């Protein structure tokens, strides 16, 4: 599952 | 900054007359990721030719891999021919079953 | 054994031809799992084992916009990297990043990534405390200033530590099938004299997966690491790789030659000769 540069 | 690809042609499974196969071609090590690759079956171009994704190494050069079905024959020569911005000119790379 | 799971990206610009080309792809060990293509017909984020296809459209709803926001951010890294490095709009730039986490044999998280390189070259790289950067030259540290004041790192880590051990946990668990089995390789010698004079050995490793491997030719016992031609593991398109070993020998010394096999899937190390 992905990461999300926030 | 630029590198040039590695290339190697080569079926999936051994090579066996008259039996259906993979012709691969695989181009890695490269960069800038811009590339044509063909296909070549007695020295025209193989119409259906897919390809993967664009990914790459740990160094950042990139790889695909080039493939289409096909069954050898005594007589068929195949090839690849790569251009890339490193070349002079396409590189053709020719099948060597007997590696 | 121990274990990977990796997001690499690439964003490549090309002026005067619309907005950069974008692709993604996921890999669990040297298993392609998700793929991405901005150029696709209506970019969706795609499935590529079949372990991956009993995530429900939730999963798949969210992996396509995160896919999407990145294209996008991609965009305005490319044209801040154009400032950074005082370059015209002309030319074409690529963006790439990799990120990811190593399991061991326990599941436990073994190191994380996260790492940048622009037009081929180190840009700006989390280390591997989670916490601190290494900035390539100036202009990534800009890139590191900036992060730092947004605290991305302790973002990073906890993803890391996180749901990237929970969701490849979950993934190995799921295609316990393929992703827990090592297929070794298959294994012979071939001989192709050059001359009256001299000979080649080619070592074969085929039908092997995953991609690690070590091919080694001995001549009396030693190593002969200088006069052995390797060539890169490829992907024989069906999981599997394969991978040989080439030493060009005095004719009438066949036998003094050895190739060596190192695999996950070898309960030892094989050691081959000319038949």
């Amino acid at each position: 599952k992905r990461w999300i540069i926030l | 900054i630029q590198r040039t690809p590695k290339i190697q042609v080569y079926s999936r499974h051994p090579a066996e007359n008259g039996k259906s196969n993979f012709l691969n071609c695989y181009v890695s090590g490269f960069h800038p990721s811009d590339i044509e690759v063909d296909l070549l079956k007695n020295g025209e171009r193989i119409e259906k030719v897919e390809h993967s994704d664009l990914s790459f190494s740990k160094d950042w050069s990139f790889y695909l891999l080039y493939y289409t079905e096909f069954t050898p024959t005594e007589k068929d020569e195949y090839a690849c021919r790569v251009n890339h911005v490193t070349l002079s000119q396409p590189k053709i790379v020719k099948w060597d079953r007997d590696m | 054994g121990s274990h990977s799971m990796r997001y690499f990206h690439t964003s490549v610009s090309r002026p005067g031809r619309g907005e950069p080309r974008f692709i993604t792809v996921g890999y669990v060990d040297d298993t392609l799992f998700v793929r991405f293509d901005s150029d696709a017909a209506s970019p969706r984020e795609e499935p590529r084992a079949p372990w991956i296809e009993q995530e429900g459209p939730e999963y798949w709803d969210r992996e396509t916009q995160i896919c999407k926001a990145k294209a996008q951010t991609d965009r305005e890294d490319l044209r801040t990297l154009l400032r950074y490095y005082n370059q015209s709009e002309a030319g074409s730039h690529t963006l790439q990043n990799m990120y990811g986490c190593d399991v061991g044999p326990d599941g436990r998280l073994l190191r994380g990534y996260h790492q940048d390189a622009y037009d081929g070259k180190d840009y700006i790289a989390l280390n591997e405390d989670l916490s601190s950067w290494t900035a390539a030259d100036t202009a990534a540290q800009i890139t590191q200033r900036k992060w730092e004041a947004a605290r991305v790192a302790e973002q990073l880590r906890a993803y890391l530590e996180g749901e990237c051990v929970e969701w490849l946990r979950r993934y190995l668990e799921n295609g316990k099938e393929t992703l827990q089995r090592a297929d070794p390789p298959k294994t012979h010698v071939t001989h192709h004299p050059i001359s009256d004079h001299e000979a080649t050995l080619r070592c074969w490793a085929l039908g092997f997966y995953p991609a690690e491997i070590t091919l080694t030719w001995q001549r009396d016992g030693e190593d002969q690491t200088q006069d052995t031609e390797l060539v890169e593991t490829r992907p024989a398109g069906d999981r599997t790789f394969q991978k040989w070993a080439a030493v060009v020998v005095p004719s009438g010394e066949e036998q003094r030659y050895t190739c060596h096999v190192q695999h996950e899937g070898l309960p030892k190390p094989l050691t081959l000769r000319w038949e």
